[PDB]
């Protein structure tokens, strides 16, 4: 009875009282992290054949 | 007392959670990302081809050095591929050919193998005798294992066919932490870069986050309407994308606790089998049930690239830690390198 | 050119040769997948031919190495891992006729057979139907009529007639008659006729695949 | 891991003799074998090498055509047949196992070796800067050596190996590829180099460091060992 | 004179169609690895033989029919190349037939008795015996040994019969490498049909396989028998009309373009790749 019903209610209550952050701040942090590592990603910026180890 | 009280309690709790999420959601991701310049078309060329496998390749994993990789096929042979020289480094004969997942430790000493069998056996690659042997046998589960990953040189997370996940200690082979919060068959795992939290996607159209030390469920996401097949964590440790068979890939956030953006198309009606981010997280690579693979932009939700190098359903899509190249493997026994 | 990488290329070539040898050895053998409702009807079949997740049983008969894979101890969603069995040669589907009087199981067995024979991954894999507990069914025929679970059945309470009716009902569920072949055979505790029929069905599947590969037929 | 060699002793000049080596504790068919000879007055010297697949059998310029090497994997034996040997072949022979892959540690284990006594260019030269340097416990020693050409290959790997032969024991590998230490070796050693000039330092020297230090290059199959530096306690 | 121009135009058309079809077949085989098995190992050789007949035979046959004054040991090898390629195609068809026979007779150990190495060795032996049979006229079976007045033909005009002997195209070519392989393939098809009837008649599938075998045999006959018997009639001191001699060669060369339609189309898997590349590419 309570082995599969009370635990779900307890988990929902624990999840309801958790701290939440606005979506705008999260999106700003995500775009800042993407812009800061723009040149660091070899797939985003074009990498020359001399630097790329997978060159022919 | 009676179930009629707990049912309405859970109902009102879900209603309050939905109302709070609706009140906290003030703007969409598109309105804030419109000011970001799109990446445009990104052409990718096949650099290396690996045709050593004779059966359907299922999963692969990159190492710390981003040079050696482990590959598992239906024939039951773990192959260590060198990405630069395309040479077979090690060949591990499996006791059960019905495997569908593999793992590579960050230190580069041990590897994990699992699948339809209830054991994700550990194999040591740095043995003094030079031959490969079983290092640890995890025979505690009863359902088929979907994924196994290494948190350290002594702990390993594992997802089984039942609605449970396990944390095995390699030193003793016992379940350190058991997660029973899921309600469906756990299909995929994804660890955070901080090695403190990990989010798992199951067949119950939900993704659940768990602590590697506490073991309690923090947040639950119910944005999908079908079973989730693959999942990958964002390189920043705050978000993750989940792909399901409904041809939609939803990007959830830990701080936002809501689906940020969904990726789908009209002509794309097949499900997703593999999903992984790049080093910067700007590009999201997704393997579908068709003969092609897609590379979307994590911000503009546009098809930045299309890879039609395979002729079968894409099974695994691994990305290096430094983002130099990606490895795409399908059931056609071919593992290609793209960049 | 390289100093030590040539020995690595030689080792890779040797590993590739070993992998090709193992693949040829596996292709020399034959693999089959065991399915069906009920554990006893499958356990007796496993016991009749023999020299936890999935059980793997190897046995050599007429120079052919049969590898039976039993996934009855999985208890999970079948549509999530059945695609791994696309390359199997045959699907031995065993069901017990005695379920026609036990509580309703015959309808579940027929639904499972219809779902298996209509799968998109099994479009090129044949199914060998086995009807276990023939003596129990013959004894139950003289006790309860067949119309207890088949309202459309209307005939004499005969063992052979009921068996033919059940076989026809199981064969009519297959919508791929032009592609699949149903090898229905009554099996029980008897001599090696069961493994002989299995060998015959395997040879039939092999010759059908070879004729469909080299052309039309 | 154990290597037992036999078939040494006194030998007549111009005769024939087959050294027999037995391996245990590891996969014999997976590891290639090397034969290294050490003179009673000179240092080590490579003789022959056989691969794991019994292919690409190469010999040194001084022993080309005279010696023969064979292996038996089902029998787990190594046969080194030397026929019509000269008087300058009296030395102690050692069998060394090796394996070639990314991250491997070749020449990790050395056999016991057997002493055989005879009754009465186009190679990389390793010039050693010193022959004997006295050391004290707790101090540091800097070993240097030069090669004929830069060992820095196009892949960035420097084929340099440092072995330590203790008095009365078989040599052991300390640092391989100039950037990785073998298993069971303390991390107090430090080897570095720019391709031509190499430097090996031993921090916190102990009593177990007494022996001879040999340097080896692996750019070509005709391996040539150095003169060796003997440290006095 | 217009009949010769029409014959040359139809020969050009047949050669171009055969070249296009065989190039498409080779591209399908090389592109999609899902069919790179023991089945297409003979289809690749057949496509190569048909490409050879379309490239190094059809323009060569036109040049020979023109009657250009060339060297004796120039056109002799030029015309012997035609026999080489035709015998290679015949050997490829015989290999396909014997493979279909082994797939129905050695079913229980097929992949155990014939690996890829044995198939490549059989193809090499077929090509070698084809080259050996096709170079026999250059070894002494030419017009020099026929009668006098020959071998003084440094600068003479070449017309297929001017340097080749008719007895070779009957006894050695037809009665050894055309009629005997035809009878072998007929017996193989009859045995396959009997085995299918005995193992299936316990109707549409039987009709389909019988129609396929009968169509293959009928196309092979219509291709090879006409000029083969035309040559026999010429050898018997008879007479053959000029237009029938060209019609026979046309029907014979139509085999190179009708083989992919009667062999590669009835695979039930090559057709899928064909329609896939037709809809996508
Ligand atoms: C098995 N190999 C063949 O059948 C080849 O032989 C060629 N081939 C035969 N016969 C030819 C001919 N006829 C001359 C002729 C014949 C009889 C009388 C007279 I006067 C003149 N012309 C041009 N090619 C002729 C065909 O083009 C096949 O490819």
């Amino acid at each position: 009875s309570i082995a599969q019903a009370r635990k779900l209610v307890e988990q929902l209550k624990m999840e309801a009282n958790i701290d939440r952050i606005k979506v705008s701040k999260a999106a700003a942090d995500l775009m800042a992290y993407c812009e800061a590592h723009a040149k660091e990603d070899p797939l985003l910026t074009p990498v020359p054949a001399s630097e790329n180890p997978f060159r022919e | 007392s009676e179930l009629d009280q707990l049912r309405q309690e859970a109902e009102q709790l879900k209603n309050q959670i939905r109302d709070a999420r609706k009140a906290c959601a003030d703007a969409t991701l598109s309105q804030i990302t419109n000011n970001i310049d799109p990446v445009g078309r990104i052409q990718m060329r096949t650099r290396r081809t690996l045709r050593g496998h004779l059966a359907k390749i299922y999963a692969m994993h990159w190492g710390t050095d981003s040079r050696l990789l482990v590959s598992a096929s239906q024939d039951g042979k773990l192959i260590i591929w060198d990405s630069y020289t395309t040479n077979k480094v090690h060949a591990i004969p499996l006791r059960s050919s019905w495997v569908m997942t593999c793992a590579y430790a960050p230190s580069g000493n041990y590897v994990a193998c699992g699948g339809l069998d209830n054991i994700c056996s550990i194999y040591n690659l740095k043995t003094r005798e030079g031959n490969v042997r079983v290092s640890r046998e995890l025979a505690g589960h009863t359902g088929y294992l979907s994924c196994c990953r290494f948190l350290d040189d002594n702990q390993i997370v594992t997802s089984s066919g039942d609605t449970t996940c396990a944390l095995w200690d390699i030193e003793t082979g016992q379940q350190t932490t058991t997660f029973t919060g899921h309600t469906g068959d756990v299909m995929s795992l994804s660890l955070a870069p901080d090695t403190r939290l990990f989010v798992s996607g199951a067949c119950d159209a939900s993704a659940k986050l768990w602590d590697v030390r506490e073991g309690m469920c923090r947040q639950t996401f119910t944005g999908h309407e079908s079973d989730i097949n693959a999942i990958c964590f964002f390189p920043n440790g705050n978000a993750f994308a989940t792909g399901s068979d409904d041809a939609t890939c939803r990007l959830f956030d830990l701080r936002a606790d809501q689906e940020l953006m969904t990726y789908s198309h009209d002509n794309i009606i097949c499900g997703i089998t593999s999903v992984s981010f790049s080093k910067s997280g700007r590009l999201l690579l997704a393997g579908y049930d068709d003969f092609n693979c897609n590379v979307w932009d994590a911000l503009k939700a546009d098809r930045a690239g299309v890879l039609a190098g395979h002729d079968n359903r894409v099974s695994c899509l691994g990305v290096t830690d430094d983002g130099m190249a990606v490895a795409t493997g399908s059931w056609d026994s071919f593992l290609k390198i793209w960049n | 050119l390289s100093a030590e990488d040539k020995a690595a290329v030689e080792r890779s070539k040797m590993i590739d040769r070993n992998l090709r040898e193992d693949g040829e050895k596996a292709a020399r053998e034959v693999k089959l997948l065991l399915l069906g409702a009920g554990e006893s009807g499958k356990s007796t079949i496993v016991k009749q031919m023999k020299i936890t997740g999935i059980v793997e049983t190897h046995f050599t008969f007429k120079d052919l190495h049969f590898k039976m894979f039993d996934v009855g101890a999985q208890r999970s969603e079948r549509k999530k891992w059945i695609h791994c069995f696309e390359g199997v040669t045959a699907i031995i589907f065993c069901v017990a006729l005695s379920d026609y009087d036990l509580v309703n199981r015959m309808h579940e067995s027929m639904k499972l057979f219809d779902s298996i024979c209509n799968n998109k991954w099994f479009t090129d894999t044949s199914i060998i139907l086995f009807l276990n507990k023939k003596d129990l069914f013959e004894e139950k025929i003289k006790k309860s009529p067949l119309t207890i679970c088949y309202p459309e059945y209307a005939g004499s309470n005969t063992y052979e007639e009921a068996a033919a009716y059940i076989q026809c009902q199981f064969e009519d569920l297959n919508k791929r008659k032009d592609t699949k072949e149903i090898y229905t055979h009554f099996t029980c505790s008897t001599d090696t006729k069961n493994v002989q029929f299995v060998f015959d069905a395997v040879t039939d599947v092999i010759i059908k695949n070879n004729l469909k590969d080299c052309g039309l037929f | 891991v154990q290597l037992v060699e036999s078939g040494g002793g006194l030998v007549q000049p111009g005769g024939s003799r087959k050294l027999s080596c037995s391996a245990s504790g590891f996969a014999f068919s997976s590891f290639g074998m090397h034969w290294v000879r050490q003179a009673p007055e000179k240092g080590l010297e490579w003789v022959a090498y056989i691969s794991s697949g019994s292919g690409t059998i190469y010999y040194a310029d001084t022993v080309k055509g005279r010696f023969t090497i064979s292996r038996d994997d089902p029998k787990n034996t190594l046969f080194l047949q030397m026929t019509s040997l000269r008087s300058e072949d009296t030395a102690m022979y050692y069998c060394v196992r090796s394996i070639y892959y990314y991250g491997s540690s070749p020449f990790d284990f050395w056999g016991q070796g057997t002493t055989l006594t005879v009754s009465a260019s186009a190679d990389i030269v390793m010039t050693q800067a010193t022959s004997s340097v006295p050391v004290t416990p707790g101090e540091s020693v800097s070993i240097s050596c030069r090669s004929s050409k830069s060992l820095l290959h196009s892949n960035g790997n420097t084929y340099l190996y440092w072995f330590l032969q203790r008095p009365g024991q078989s040599p052991q590998l300390l640092i391989y590829r100039m950037s990785n230490l073998a298993s069971g070796v303390p991390d107090r050693f430090s080897g570095s180099g720019s391709g031509t000039a190499f430097t090996l330092t031993i921090s916190r020297l102990e009593a177990e460091d007494v022996g001879v230090y040999y340097c080896m290059q692996h750019l070509e199959y005709p391996l040539t060992f150095g003169a060796g530096t003997k440290l006095e306690l | 004179s217009l009949a010769n121009v029409t014959y040359i135009t139809m020969e050009i058309f047949i050669g171009l169609c055969a070249i296009v079809g065989n190039v498409l077949v080779i591209c399908v085989v090389k592109l999609n690895p899902s069919l790179q098995t023991t089945t297409f190992y003979f289809i690749v050789s057949l496509a190569l033989a048909d490409i050879a007949v379309g490239v190094l035979v059809m323009p060569l046959a036109i040049v020979v029919s023109l009657g250009i004054t060339i060297h004796f040991y120039s056109c002799l090898f030029m015309t012997c190349l035609l026999l080489i390629f035709t015998h290679a195609s015949i050997m490829s068809l015989l290999a396909i037939a014997v493979d279909r026979y082994l797939r129905v007779k050695l079913t229980v150990r097929y992949k155990r008795v014939t690996t890829h190495r044995r198939i490549w060795l059989a193809l090499g032996l077929c090509w070698l015996v084809s080259f050996l049979v096709g170079l026999t006229p250059m070894f002494g079976w030419n017009m020099k040994l026929t009668s006098e007045y020959h071998r003084n033909v440094t600068f003479l005009s070449c017309q297929f019969v001017s340097v080749m002997r008719m007895d070779y195209m009957v006894y050695f070519s037809f009665l050894t490498w055309i009629f005997i392989p035809l009878v072998v393939m007929c017996a193989i098809y009859l045995d396959i049909f009997y085995i299918i009837r005995n193992k299936l008649s316990l109707y549409g599938r039987e009709f389909k396989t019988a129609k396929s075998l009968f169509l293959v045999l009928f196309l092979f006959a219509l291709s090879w028998l006409p000029l083969s018997i035309i040559n026999c009639i010429i050898y018997f001191n008879g007479e053959v009309p000029q237009l029938v001699l060209y019609m026979g060669i046309l029907l014979s060369h139509a085999n190179s373009m009708m083989n992919p339609i009667v062999y590669a189309y009835k695979i039930k898997k090559f057709k899928e790749t064909y329609l896939l590349i037709l809809k996508a590419c």
